[PDB]
DNA sequence: CCCCCCCCCCTTT
DNA sequence: TTAGGGGGGGGGA
DNA sequence: CCCCCCGGCCCCCCCGGC
DNA sequence: TTTCGGGGGGGCCGGGGGG
């Protein structure tokens, strides 16, 4: 047999945590994590049921979540040894599809672990099941997330998992049904001294003044800052001011940003002055633009009547600017419609950059002046397409008695058709119900045909207050009455 | 090419012994020794535990100079062992810190000689030690009756129950779709004691295992006409097959009561 | 398929030897030099349509293995599959396997590369550098744009220019000789002038110019054949409309127009066009007057495009060019 | 002609760390590590054409020797290089045993990284992370922003800049004196101008004129080198007479076979880049050429509407 | 001990 | 220059 | 006559500029 | 959100071959 030399390991090995405590930073979710996974068993004595100080007691699942090189599988293990469990792994290098899920890690959900029952702790023969890497599948359906958030519901052994990013929207299946841990970003003061340790070990100098630097460089990325020690060391045996600069620059962390610190950075007015766009140019914005280039304009769009602006030319007042980004905005929509369309012009891509989000903002650049919003649009829309269903399926229903389209039902049928049906109750409570009914059956209108039509109506029309305000006795009547006759059919499926 | 020898007369029996558990471990340390060799191995759900031993009268000329431990992939070692045949005498052959092992067909009839080469896997799997322990229940079975009830069981629950009492052996499977049971009671006879169904019940048992580990165990019923299966309270149940002078072994944890 | 006398002009005249390609001396010559001293590197046959490139290739094939080239090249274009499992595969194995007939070395003749995909021109980047020693490429293309910077930085650039007035003139006097048809030094000057340093467009207006001729076997082709069978406007009418509009008053100019478009059924781009042409070799005293112009006539063509109304179009054209030429005064 | 030259760019291409040239702190950082060995996972990022292949390749043969055709496994884009592929041909490699030095280890050398699939990258996390004890992966790339950033994590970033005229001409003198190749000052510095730091296409430009022409002038260069039409276009849109602007258009683009589309988006480029003009008029400029690069894409490809793009941005500047 | 400093991180289909 | 607001955790009158 | 291997459709998810 | 087109990855289906 031959062993592998410790200075031939990876000082990311070589230092690697063997105890909880020697995770650098993050002690509130470690403690967290290791109170649940110690208490689990008791939990499940409660069927789940009894939530405790923590209330971490309901939870069958724990999900661990932060950005790259925090200690989180680290941590993970560390707990999962230290109760003794046997631990049964699982990452992106093996398939986790809905197929092997079922085939492969389901049937360990209740099943005793053949180690711990040969390596003979009380749970040595119960598994931990770590589901490292969440984020690393891909798919809807056949991917499996789905499937390991109902594998998180009725798991008769703890479930750890693991993932990078908790607000993917394919992460959406975990939303309520693990107890969420977050680790952050380390600080500085929690690694200096595992900096200094492994320098005076590695026998090379390391300035501390510099370390805030070198966090700031790797973006509290511990791996990456023993990474980036071990190759700089190979040449350079002392760090200090002296090369500091150059070394954070060669070195530095370009991550993408996320749509609000896109929002903040575009809408900044010192980038568009002479000495800031010279610093950040008009590529870096285009780039900025490319992080997300879905959602950035609809930030922009969103966000760029929130400004108190810096960049106002000589008599122009911030309405004017807001203008001339409006009609900036209007152009880079009909330059998007151009990239969709049967030719796929998606060579465009750029010059909606400009039309989109830099024009715009370069426009109306200064201080957000309240809170940086999502854009609202998509919501609007959704809501817009459900109405536009509901009234497709209102006008097919009264095809056969009207003349017009959907559109001439909206605006002319529908108020008349408030005054017929809602109005009644009104007035007459009761006794109107049957002619309701009547008008109904001449149109082949339904019970939900009739809400669908009481939730179009907008401004003074409003109906929610005054159909909540109608005797409770009237609309049990109502359906009551509705319920006990037979109705006609428009449309025979 | 001395350090060790291992001929088989035939390379079928190495081929079948390999294709009896090839679908469920895929990584295995093989330790050859003076007295033959052995191997264990862990499933990656780390509930099924493999165990192999090939005595040296199985073997023509086995020859160990000192121990040694061989790390294979299956898949590969499968994928070698097809290019042969069974008339053909395979030899193993490994040398010191070797990283890769020798496999030669040899044909005696004609002149045709095939070598081959296996690149050998660095596997740190820890060794488990399995102690002789006395099963409240014994049942000696033909593997093609018991391949047959678990095929059929599997098809409606993916998991299946195995009850023992006085002379009653129970194969239950519950799912959604339906339940089927499965009754058999010892029988032997004398003209024909390989079909003889043995049963010995210190206490009754009940056990629940799952549907997939039962079909890839039954996989080694083409090494042996028969199979033996040890069930205790709470222990994991074995499954053992017999060999010309081995044997192959499956400790399957049964699912929590 | 029965002789190639039945085949287009512009298939019919296809070169068949570097000898036979024109206009482009300065590409062929160090072409012809790489094949003879056994030089040649990896190509890129950049330039415009019909000037020669895939003619070039294919005579650069035929003289480096003969008459079997079709056998011992690999080659791919628009109308074939080339996604990157092509690259991974056909393409790789043709570049790593010897020759079945000969000894020689290897030619893949990528035409319209500019049509291939990003992920399949990356794929081709380590299959062109690792088998160097036996094989060859050439791509072909009229968009730059479309062609990935690492596959630019393995090839060797040569650019096709538009094809000069000499060489489209030998073309015709060939392609008379071999039909035995007679041409005007007018109509030639006319057939150049449309060219536009395509000959594929000169190809098929000969032609049908020929079929036009009552007795080609003893008509010439005059100016006036060409443009009835192109339906395209005399010098003479583009003169007087131009005329009319920077003169007359605005209804002797709205008459003089509709009555030259009505004379042969003119169209009204082509007009614009010739008119273009024409003012931008007259000199303006004021750059406004030149900007008006280009803005606007650009702003009609770009309108034509789409359709609409002619005779809108058609008094835009006159109101424009009145408006841009009164700011020569002042 | 059945024969072939084998191009200076293989011949001359560097065999051990010390024949590369351009970004000495990185080379002089690869040769320490080769010398000592313990290489850790890296990824190289750069522009085409400055040595990064030649690099990762030099750093495996030199740290390896002998056992280099069993210790190291290569993937390029030209290679299927799918979730699969890593999950098992890779996962063997790494698994595979190997008796080595004592300071040296498996190489993976997955060139042209950034084209590989998200899923692959997933799955080389956990095997780099269990198996570095034998093996280390390196990545060469053109933009490291493909690369996943749990990837970047574990590997050490290298980061290549452009090749100075400094050391492409020392390399292209070291060339020709192997090669005995006749040339002129000028003829060089015409090379380096039209190379742009790619040593690539400089000792390819380098090979085709000594080819074609033998003497290595300046005449001879241009003749097989063309000026990069950026240039021209830069010259075009810095222009202060529309007229000035349109002659360069017509002359030196139009008639030399230049397509509508290939203008447009060099005009687009070189105003983004132009860092002598206001933002301002730089953004005003961009819309004029969109509005211009939309109406050639619509099919309406013709010499006016450039020109109309030049008045207009005439206008603008004025 | 509550309060403060200081930072990070979430708003988000 | 720090968008508002909430969470975490070291320091301390 | 029945079971297993492995080529081929088929479906579904994800970029698309430099 | 999403109007083609390319690419990848996973699931069945079925031909053929073997026993
Ligand atoms: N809190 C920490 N303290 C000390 N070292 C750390 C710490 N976190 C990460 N590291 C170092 O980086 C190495 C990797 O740590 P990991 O536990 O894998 O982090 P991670 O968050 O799981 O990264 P991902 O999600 O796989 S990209 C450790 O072996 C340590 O050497
Ligand atoms: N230099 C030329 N000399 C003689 N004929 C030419 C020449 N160029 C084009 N032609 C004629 O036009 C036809 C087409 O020539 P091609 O070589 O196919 O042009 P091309 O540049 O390949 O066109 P593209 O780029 O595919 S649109 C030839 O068959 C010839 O008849
Ligand atoms: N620093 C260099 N020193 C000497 N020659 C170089 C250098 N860089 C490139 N070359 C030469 O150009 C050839 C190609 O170099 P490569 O290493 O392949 O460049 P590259 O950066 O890997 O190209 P990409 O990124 O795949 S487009 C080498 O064989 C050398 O002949
Ligand atoms: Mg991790
Ligand atoms: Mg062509
Ligand atoms: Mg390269």
């Amino acid at each position: 047999d031959n062993v592998v030399r410790e200075e031939d390991k990876l000082w990311t090995v070589k230092y690697a945590p063997t105890n909880l405590q020697q995770v650098c930073g993050n002690k509130g979710s470690v403690m967290k994590l290791k109170n649940w996974l110690a208490n689990w068993e008791n939990s499940k004595k409660n069927s789940f049921k009894h939530a405790g100080k923590d209330g971490s007691g309901v939870f069958r699942a724990a999900m661990l979540y932060g950005p790259p090189g925090i200690g989180k599988t680290t941590a993970a293990h560390l707990v999962a040894q230290e109760l003794g469990y046997d631990i049964l792994e699982q990452n992106a290098s093996d398939v986790r599809s809905k197929t092997l899920l079922n085939a492969g890690v389901k049937n360990a959900l209740d099943n005793m672990s053949v180690v711990g029952y040969f390596k003979h702790n009380l749970n040595g023969k119960h598994f931990v099941i770590i589901m490292d890497e969440v984020d690393g599948m891909s798919g809807g359906d056949r991917g499996g997330v789905g499937q390991l958030a109902q594998f998180c519901r009725k798991t008769s052994t703890p479930l750890i998992l693991i993932c990078n990013e908790r607000n993917l929207p394919k992460m959406r299946p975990f939303d309520r049904v693990c107890l969420d841990i977050q680790f952050r970003r380390p600080d500085a003061n929690s690694i200096k001294s595992r900096l200094m340790t492994i320098a005076i070990r590695e026998k090379f100098k390391l300035d501390p003044n510099v370390i805030d630097r070198l966090i700031q460089t790797t973006r509290g990325d511990i791996r990456q800052v023993i990474n980036l020690l071990s190759t700089i060391s190979t040449t350079t045996k002392t760090i200090n001011h002296e090369n500091i600069n150059e070394i954070s620059k060669a070195w530095e962390k370009n991550i993408a940003l996320k749509p609000f610190d896109i929002a903040h950075k575009m809408l900044d007015g010192q980038i568009y002055s002479d000495i800031g766009s010279r610093n950040f140019t008009l590529n870096d914005k285009i780039a900025l633009y490319f992080d997300d280039f879905d959602f950035t304009p609809l930030m922009i769009q969103e966000n760029y009547l929130s400004t108190r602006p810096s960049v106002l030319k000589p008599g122009q007042s911030h309405l004017e600017a807001v203008a001339e980004a409006a009609n900036c905005i209007s152009l880079g929509d009909i330059v998007e419609k151009k990239i969709r369309s049967s030719e796929q012009l998606w060579s465009l891509l750029p010059l909606h950059a400009v039309l989109s989000s830099v024009y715009p903002a370069s426009k109306v650049a200064g201080h957000m002046a309240g809170r940086i919003n999502f854009t609202a649009w998509l919501g609007q829309n959704s809501k817009s397409a459900k109405y536009y269903r509901l009234l497709q399926e209102i006008h097919y229903h009264t095809r056969l008695g009207t003349s017009t389209d959907k559109i001439g039902l909206r605006l002319d049928y529908l108020p008349t058709f408030r005054k017929r049906l809602l109005d009644p109750f009104l007035k007459q409570g009761a006794d109107a119900i049957s002619s309701v009914i009547e008008v109904m059956d001449d149109y082949y209108l339904t019970k939900e045909d009739w809400d669908s039509i009481m939730e179009f109506f907008v401004g003074p029309d409003v109906t929610t207050a005054i159909i909540k305000k109608i005797p409770a006795t009237v609309k049990s009547g109502f359906t009551r009455k509705y319920n006990s006759m037979t109705h006609p059919v428009a449309i025979y499926r | 090419a001395s350090m060790l020898e291992a001929k088989f007369e035939e390379a079928s029996l190495f081929k079948r012994i390999i294709d009896g558990f090839k679908d469920c471990v895929q990584l295995v340390n093989f330790q050859c020794k003076e007295d033959g060799i052995i191997a264990q191995a862990v499933d990656d759900s780390r509930v099924l535990l493999v165990s192999l031993e090939i005595g040296v009268e199985a073997f023509q000329e086995y020859r160990c100079d000192h121990p040694v431990t061989l790390g294979m992939d299956l898949t590969s070692l499968s994928k070698i062992l097809r290019c042969g045949n069974n008339t053909d005498t395979l030899t193993l052959i490994a040398d010191n810190t070797p990283d890769s092992i020798i496999l030669l067909f040899e044909d005696t009839k004609k002149d045709r000689i095939a070598e081959y080469s296996l690149k050998l896997m660095d596997i740190d799997a820890d060794f488990l030690k399995i102690e002789e322990l006395q099963y409240d229940s014994t049942l000696s079975l033909p593997s093609s009756e018991f391949s047959k009830i678990v095929r059929d069981l599997s098809q409606l629950s993916d998991s299946i129950n195995i009850m023992i009492t006085k002379e009653t052996i129970k194969f239950v499977a519950d799912g959604d779709i339906g339940s089927g049971s499965v009754i058999i009671k010892p029988f032997v006879d004398m003209e024909h004691p390989e079909t003889s169904i043995k049963l010995e019940m210190d206490q009754p048992v009940d056990l629940t295992f799952g549907a997939k580990y039962l079909l890839d165990i039954i996989k080694g019923s083409s090494l042996s006409d028969r199979v033996g299966i040890r069930l205790s309270s709470e222990a994991p149940a074995l499954f053992q097959f017999d060999l010309k002078s081995g044997f192959l072994q499956f400790f399957l944890a049964p699912k929590f009561n | 398929k029965r002789s190639k006398e039945n085949l287009p002009w512009v298939e019919k005249y296809r070169p068949e030897t570097l000898d036979e390609v024109y206009g482009q001396n300065e590409v062929i010559t160090t072409v012809r030099k790489f094949v003879d001293e056994g030089k040649l590197p990896h190509l890129l046959f950049y330039g415009p349509p019909g000037t020669g490139k895939t003619s070039t290739i294919v005579a650069l094939a035929r003289e480096i293995y003969g008459k079997n080239y079709s056998n011992m090249v690999l080659e791919l274009n628009a109308s074939d599959d080339r996604g990157i499992d092509v690259v991974r595969n056909q393409i790789k194995d043709f570049a790593s396997t010897r020759q079945i007939f000969s000894k020689g070395f290897k030619l893949i003749i990528l035409d319209e590369a500019d049509a291939m995909t990003n992920a399949a021109q990356n794929a081709l980047r380590r299959v062109i550098e690792r088998y160097t020693k036996n094989t060859r490429f050439c791509v072909l293309a009229n968009y730059a744009h479309k062609l990935t910077p690492a596959l630019l930085s393995r090839c060797t650039r040569f650019r096709f220019q538009p094809l000069p007035q000499e060489a489209i003139e030998r073309r015709i006097a060939n392609v008379l000789v071999h039909e035995k048809l007679k041409l005007s030094p007018n109509a030639e000057k006319a057939l150049i002038e449309l060219s536009n340093g395509d000959m594929r467009r000169v190809l098929n207006v000969l032609q049908s110019c020929k079929a036009t001729l009552d007795n080609p076997d003893e008509d010439e082709i005059s100016d006036d054949v060409i443009y009835e069978c192109c339906g395209a406007p005399r010098p003479s009418d583009l003169k007087a409309v131009l005329k009319s509009i920077l003169e007359d008053d605005w209804g002797t100019a709205h008459y003089t127009l509709n009555k030259v478009r009505s004379a042969k059924g003119l169209a009204l781009i082509d007009l614009i066009e010739g008119i273009v042409k024409i003012l931008e070799d007259y000199e303006l005293q004021n750059e406004e007057t030149r900007v008006h112009l280009l803005t606007k006539l650009a702003d009609i063509e770009y309108s034509i495009s789409k359709g609409g109304n002619d005779q809108i179009q058609g008094s835009a054209v006159i109101g424009a060019i009145k408006a841009s030429f009164e700011n020569e005064t002042v | 002609t059945l024969s072939l030259q084998l191009p200076w760019v293989e011949k001359y291409r560097p065999q051990v760390l010390s024949d590369i040239v351009g970004n000495k702190e990185t080379i002089d950082r690869l040769q320490q590590i080769a010398k000592d060995g313990n290489m850790p996972h890296m990824i190289i990022s750069g522009m085409p054409g400055i040595g990064k292949t030649t690099s990762v390749h030099c750093l495996a043969h030199e740290l390896l020797g002998r056992s280099y055709a069993d210790g190291v496994l290569e993937l390029n884009a030209s290679d299927d290089r799918g979730i699969d592929v890593v999950r098992n041909q890779i996962k063997h490699f790494a698994q595979k045993k190997l008796h080595l030095p004592p300071g040296k280890h498996k190489i993976v050398i997955l060139d042209e990284a950034d084209s590989m699939t998200a899923g692959a990258q997933q799955a080389l996390r956990r095997t780099m992370e269990l198996y570095s004890n034998s093996t280390r992966f390196a990545f060469a790339c053109n933009q490291s922003n493909k690369i996943i950033e749990p990837l970047q994590s574990r590997c050490a970033i290298l980061r290549y800049s452009k090749l100075s005229d400094e050391d492409v001409l020392k390399r292209l003198l070291q060339i020709i004196k192997l090669e005995d190749v006749k040339y002129t000052n000028d003829g060089l510095e015409a090379i380096i101008f039209t190379a742009e730091g790619d040593m690539r296409q400089a000792i390819n430009n380098l090979q085709s004129t000594v080819a074609g022409h033998g003497l290595v002038n300046a005449d001879n260069v241009f003749k097989i080198v063309d000026s990069p039409h950026p240039l021209i276009v830069k010259k075009m849109l810095l222009a202060s007479n529309l007229e000035d602007s349109i002659q360069i258009l017509r002359t030196d683009l139009w008639k030399k076979g230049y397509s509508s589309i290939d203008i447009v988006t060099t005009s687009f480029r070189v105003t983004k880049n132009l860092a002598q003009v206001k933002e301002s008029v730089r953004l005003e400029m961009i819309k004029e050429i969109g509005l211009t690069h939309m109406r050639i894409l619509e099919g309406v490809g013709t010499y006016l509407q450039l020109a109309s793009m030049l008045a207009k941005i005439h206008k603008l500047n004025n």
